[PDB]
């Protein structure tokens, strides 16, 4: 038999374990919540002809008034906040940052470190595995929306079995044209043009016919548990940010394209729930970061 | 009483949770009706099987061609103990029926040895449709099955069979073959030759009234299929199991035969329902004595409650037409008071047990009338249920009762209704004798007739292909039920007033081509030895069945005669699913031909087929 | 007031979908056809209807052998088929006859009497004009029925005939003899899907009288509506003879129908006729779509739509059921309109149980205002304005058909020789009228000893060259007996005295527009009656020149009031006990005197 | 000639018919209202040193004060919503709500039941047929952007037609390779890479040389006028937490794999009009149980 897999599922990194105490978590909360304030003085300082409110925003950031003839990068608060970035990634990043700086850091506001108070839909689809019989030819492409294209050139129909692992809560598959889909051990249906599926029932096979190929897409939606202050859009372009910054550049590490497939991956591995932990961390920290750079460019 | 554990699939019902249709509706239009209560439909489907009888065989015709065939059974050089003389009335009319049923019976073997033949031919596709295919309705799999043999009658449905049905498998009506004939002459003490012929003409009593409670029912292959399909790992048990379920229908009907030629009355089938049927009150029952079977079933419906209980058929001799009950399913009542409705069964103990199983674990699902309606169908029509479901799990309970795990065993029933058949032959005949004396006993008491296989029995053969002018009338030798010494002999009646006919007996390894120019004279053609396993020796192989064929020119009829060295031979074990599984035979040669017109002088005789070209079975290799 | 037990007692009932109610029909079919045909009496006439064929000089390539089991098989089919639609013709020009002989009263009734029904006024003209059948009902019309007009039974033909006879690469003359003795597994395939329909002529006067004024009118659509009919026959024909596997009509019913949400799927395929049915009955709403059965290059049955009535969904997921029409595809379309202008006052068990019923038992329902519609719709569908423009749809199927041929041919001939591909696809038989086909006369009228048999010549839908012939066996000796040929000027008496052989008696040819000259004068049909004493079997023949005759186009009604040709004259008979030398020959009726058409006077 | 078809255009199932009038309009508005003020509230008290914030706004949705060792569900209002939810993706889902209730929970906030105020643009390109020869394959995959995979056997060059339908207002075409593409009766142009269509045009013939495979892609834009509120973000989010929560879960229905797939199907039906209204109104509803949700989240 052959096996197809997802790109990105394969070979997940270890995450940092560095900055995971209350303390840590406390800063990061504290630096998204100080970066959006400072984003919202700069629109007010534009649309008001004054830097006032933006000297203000931030000195409280920064602890340091903006001289003109400096450059204005952040102060202690943006170096803490890229270096906690670089360790939560790999275990292989040093942790440069003192605790006492992170303390100092952490009393700016008071906010609660609760990082499990609520929830956020990821779409990245996980194909643990697509074992096909011979003369069959499976391939996968994609992340956000996965494609599955079968050929069948045996004798009489193939039985294509797909395992989507154990985390997703729920997948649909929509087809080129109508298949029949069915569990290990339960009966066939009719040729149907889209299934909806929950991926705990177990492995699901796929008939398929002899002639033309066969196009199955696969979207998927699973639940991780994130702080209420967390932003889809703004995680999304903080990944993007810190990997054009060169903040993810370590030996043996695996990149990816989305933050949407990097939690997932990382789902999907050894100690998968102590992984998302520190990942859903990490994430807010993107958010902060996000806001921070385009108030403040460098 | 009985837990079979047999797992079974939920049946949704065409009256909903009210279990009362709604009036006006699709569903009510095609709800099941129930053709035994009703008198109209019951009247009337007497009158389509009178028509369909007399259409394919005419009375007149019979009465007609009794002297030839007189004549042909008297050249058969039988001994002094076995000779068949139809002169004697009712020797005649057992041979009509004999002749009839046994006809019918074997062209239901012819057709299961192609089907057979096609299973093989195909094994491959045939294994993969087994396999994969494991969760699907048993008569959606065989739809696959006959579809990819490409075999001939393909649609499983009813309707389908009835269109592509023979003429000489039509069930056999008791009454009509019992119209005109005379029926208790007296010749008071009186042993004149005059007298004794005047004896011979007519039939007793008793023997019109058997004969107008009989009804022959013979199963097609594409029923058959069914059930052998609903647990089939690999072709080869599929094989297996429609071998089992034959050979137990070839049992019962010898059983059905010996039944008249015994001396006593067969019981009727009847329904009881109340005189003045109440709405929400009803209760209906049902007593079935199948004439072709060893074992009885009475079936009581009381509200949405089923019973049935299946009794032995033999032994009742106390005042009672029940014997004891060897499966109980619950309490029968048959001393209920209300109107008495007989009717003839159009299906097998088994089948009609495998219903009443279904119907009892479905009951709850399924409506009162949904119940009368599928079982009188069934019963009297031979109509599947349309429930798909329902449908489904009735096969399943077919192959269990026909498997090696049967809650009841019927090689020890058959064995003991044949013991209390042939005593009560004994018994019948030696009270007769004291009565009214030896030569008038013997004119009523036969004891030449004993079963359907033992009997020397007659089968017309009607032929469709021409090879080059030369019509091919094709006669399966064997399968057999006894062992000893089998005769067959061919005759031949063509327009011409010289002929040049040709005989060819196809075994698993080569084909034995013969010559006879005797006709209007039965002609011996071949002779046989079975041993105690129904196995015998052809040419040096073992062999089970063997295949006949025999051309001729201008033919009008071709009759093949069948006899027994001794009389009353015995009967071997009846055979089961593991022993057809243990050996394996092969029938695939049974197709080939030969051309008559092209046989040169050097080719008679046995030749094997590596004498032979690819293709070619006529001629030989130079 | 009444208990509502009636109404009930009398509501139509599902024909298809109820199984009980599918076997009862199926056997009774069956038991018609072995009632009227019997195979063992085919099987055993084998032999002398193929030296009749061979003694008729037919040049190679033109000939058949009914020792090939294909073209027995086709020839049974086709000798059936077209019996039952000879004896439909001759009906119609009878019922022409006594319409012409009362054209005023014919005229009166049709222009006094038109706010009655459909049946009340064909009731009123078929006891005006004295026809031999008086009924219009359905049981009329099955008990006033002869033996050659019952419908072929598909499964009885093809029972018991040998299939899949395997020869390996030989070449030798046994080998051929065995090979042509068996048939192919498709031909037992198309046998088991054919059904063949002949409607009745009093059947096709409620259509034709429905809206006509004038006697010519309504000759003129009774012979327009059986110029569409012969011609969906002969596409029916030629469905079988090609190597192409037909379909047959199913209907979707749910796996677990609800009582209150229930559909059917009707697919209506019939195999006389170049288009197809499907009809949809969701709720009270019934949608239909006149598909065409050629093309379909797809795996799909169904070809273009050429007539929509709404969206029907094939694909629908449910049980099977199978049947076979006993109507045609005007019939049926005719009903579907009817039905759906009418579906709002109809309840669905109504809807469904008018519909199965037509379909499946040829049995019109019993609304009045139903059964108007529906023979309005008829007329238009077979008249000039119908929405179907039918003349190009024929054509087009008969283009497919000859297509298919060849290419089936030409397949088999790559995969085995040039000889096995002819045995299983003869090229002898294409179409019922083009082929060569002879017709069983049956006779009930004895003058003086003679029987006689009655033969139609013609219509033609080909045109060439055509030869008749007769083969009578005698259980005499030596016996003489007469043909005798009417036409309009006169009749043509000749005399033979061969027996048990056929003997050619008419030359005929025919133009482009179907049309024969007969001793001058032009001549659409001809009569051609044959005198026997104790005669047996009188079998006539019919063969044309070349094979495979071109068509000639199917007359509308405005071709039929073009021109009037008589038929009175087909009545007369002539006494051959009083014949002599000098009556015997080609005379007209100006020399006969009055009433005596046997000596010339 | 084959058809070929987007497999979320098919079989669109109906949608439901209660809990559309001014009155429910209005209550799903409040919902959506109350719903974000309970995120802020808990964002503003989160941020401080006092829980009042919360605990005033927790009040006035669900009627009750907030306790400590109660599983905070949202009470009556998260009730309603839920059940009104599974009212409107389909006909067969019961409507258990009493009106009276509905009413009350309108009186909570003053919003109004405009839902034709502004529009959204929705992305969902439909394709309701390609028609091709017989030696020819096509291949449709994807929904929010279609690619069209096409391959020439024949000998010959081939025709096939394209139908966008007549709902969508603007179709970009962009290919492999170039390619060319014209109106019915019209001359073809010279091959270019991108073709800019109006549905409304007519079915489009696009032109299959012999050779290498040609594969389009196609994006759509569709206008469907939604209230004021409306974000997209929101309703996608809340679509498929319902649908993990199983508010979906009935019989005989389709499922969809975003939100801007439910609504163009439902608008290409029969009665698209008449559906989109209702659809319209789920998507309002669906944002105000995305923000109640994730403020109050439960097992």
């Amino acid at each position: 038999a052959n096996r197809a897999t997802s790109a990105f599922l394969d070979n997940p990194h270890p995450v940092g374990v560095n900055y995971v105490d209350e303390g840590s978590r406390q800063f990061v909360a504290v630096a998204e919540l100080l970066a959006s304030k400072l984003i919202d003085s700069s629109r007010e300082s534009d649309e008001s002809n004054s830097d006032v409110p933006f000297v203000q925003a931030y000195s409280k950031f920064a602890d340091d008034n903006p001289r003109h003839l400096r450059v204005k990068t952040g102060g202690k608060m943006a170096n803490a906040l890229t270096n906690v970035i670089r360790s939560y990634y790999s275990i292989n990043a040093p942790a440069i940052v003192p605790q006492v700086e992170i303390d100092r850091l952490a009393s700016k506001a008071t906010v609660s470190g609760d990082m499990y108070n609520s929830y956020a839909i990821f779409n990245s689809v996980p194909i643990v595995e697509v074992l096909s019989p011979a003369r069959t030819t499976v391939s996968i492409v994609g992340s956000d929306r996965a494609d599955v294209t079968m050929l069948n050139t045996g004798a009489g129909a193939a039985n294509i079995t797909f395992n989507f692992g154990q985390i997703a809560e729920t997948v649909i598959l929509k087809g080129s044209v109508p298949f029949q889909l069915a569990r290990l051990n339960q009966p066939m249906p009719a040729a149907r043009f889209t299934y909806k599926l929950r991926p705990l029932d177990g492995p699901f096979i796929v008939v398929l016919p002899v002639g033309n190929p066969l196009v199955i897409s696969a979207t998927a939606a699973t639940r991780i548990q994130v702080p209420l202050a967390f932003n889809k859009a703004l995680v999304e372009s903080g990944f993007q940010t810190a990997m054009n910054d060169g903040l993810f550049d370590i030996q043996n590490v695996n990149y990816y394209s989305s933050f949407d497939e990097f939690i997932i991956s990382q789902y999907h591995a050894q100690d998968g729930i102590n992984r998302v932990s520190t990942c859903v961390i990490l994430g807010l920290a993107l958010q902060a970061y996000d806001q921070m750079r385009r108030a403040l460019p460098v | 009483a009985y837990s079979s554990g047999l797992s079974q699939n939920s049946i949704i019902s065409l009256t909903g949770n009210d279990r009362t249709v709604a009036d006006g509706t699709f569903n009510s239009m095609i709800m099941p009706r129930a053709v035994i209560a009703n008198e109209r439909e019951h009247f009337m489907k007497t009158r389509i099987d009178k028509i369909e009888h007399d259409l394919n065989r005419s009375a007149k015709q019979e009465m007609m061609d009794r002297q030839s065939l007189a004549e042909d059974y008297n050249a058969l050089n039988l001994a002094v103990g076995q000779e068949i003389k139809l002169d004697i009335a009712t020797q005649h009319q057992l041979n009509r029926l004999g002749s009839a049923m046994y006809k019918a019976d074997h062209e239901r073997e012819t057709e299961l040895t192609d089907l057979i033949n096609r299973i093989r031919e195909n094994e491959v596709t045939v294994n993969g449709i087994l396999e994969n295919q494991k969760a699907i309705t048993a008569a959606e799999r065989a739809d696959l099955l006959l579809e990819v043999v490409a075999s001939t009658a393909k649609s499983v449905s009813a309707a389908g069979r009835a269109a592509a049905d023979g003429s000489g498998v039509v069930p056999v009506f008791g009454p009509s073959v019992a119209n005109g004939i005379k029926v208790g002459i007296d010749i008071a003490d009186s042993v004149a030759e005059a007298a004794i012929a005047v004896k011979e003409s007519g039939i007793i009593t008793q023997l019109n009234d058997v004969y107008h409670a009989f009804q022959s029912v013979h199963v097609a292959p594409n029923d058959v299929i069914k059930p052998a399909a609903v647990v089939a790992g690999t072709s080869t048990e599929l094989i297996g199991n429609l071998q089992a379920i034959y050979s137990r229908l070839r049992s019962h009907s010898d059983i059905g035969f010996k039944k008249a030629t015994v001396g006593d009355v067969i019981p009727n089938s009847y329904m009881i329902k109340p005189v003045n049927s109440t709405e929400y009150a009803s209760w209906q029952l049902y007593v079935i004595h199948p004439v072709q079977g060893s074992l009885g079933l009475v079936v009581q419906l009381m509200g949405d409650a089923l019973t049935y209980n299946v009794f032995a058929q033999y032994g009742n001799t106390s005042a009672s037409e029940f014997g004891k009950t060897v499966l109980t399913g619950g309490a029968t009542n048959t001393a209920l008071e209300g109107t008495k409705v007989k009717f003839q069964t159009k299906v097998t103990a088994q089948q009609a047990l495998a219903l009443t199983m279904a119907l009892k674990d479905a009951a709850s699902m399924l409506s009162q009338g949904e119940l009368i309606g599928y079982f009188e169908q069934y019963i009297n029509l031979a109509l599947e249920p349309d429930n798909l479901s329902l449908q489904d799990n009735m096969h399943k309970y077919h192959h269990l009762l026909t498997s090696q795990n049967s809650p009841i065993d019927w090689n020890y029933h058959d064995e003991e209704m044949h013991k209390w058949l042939d005593s009560r032959k004994t018994t019948n005949y030696d009270a007769m004798q004291k009565k009214d004396g030896t030569v008038i006993a013997d004119i009523h008491i036969p004891k030449v007739f004993n079963d359907l296989r033992n009997t020397t029995l007659h089968c017309k053969l009607e032929g469709k292909q021409t090879i080059a002018g030369y019509t091919v009338y094709e006669y399966l030798i064997g399968p057999w039920a006894h062992y000893g010494d089998i005769d067959y002999s061919v005759v031949v009646d063509t327009l011409n007033e010289e002929t040049k006919w040709y005989c060819e007996v196809i075994g698993i390894d080569g084909h034995l081509l013969i010559e006879k120019s005797v006709q209007h004279k039965p002609e011996k053609i071949l002779e046989l030895t079975v041993n105690d396993s129904g196995v015998t020796s052809f040419n040096g192989r073992n062999h089970d069945r063997l295949k006949l064929k025999v051309y001729v020119k201008d033919s009008l009829s071709v009759k093949v005669f069948r006899n027994w060295i001794g009389i009353n031979a015995p009967r071997v074990k009846t055979k089961m699913f593991n022993d057809h599984i243990g050996v394996k035979y092969d029938y695939s040669h049974f197709d080939k031909n030969i051309s008559p017109a092209h046989l040169t002088l050097t080719d008679l005789g046995w030749h094997t087929w590596d004498q032979y070209n690819a293709g070619n079975w006529t001629n030989i290799k130079p």
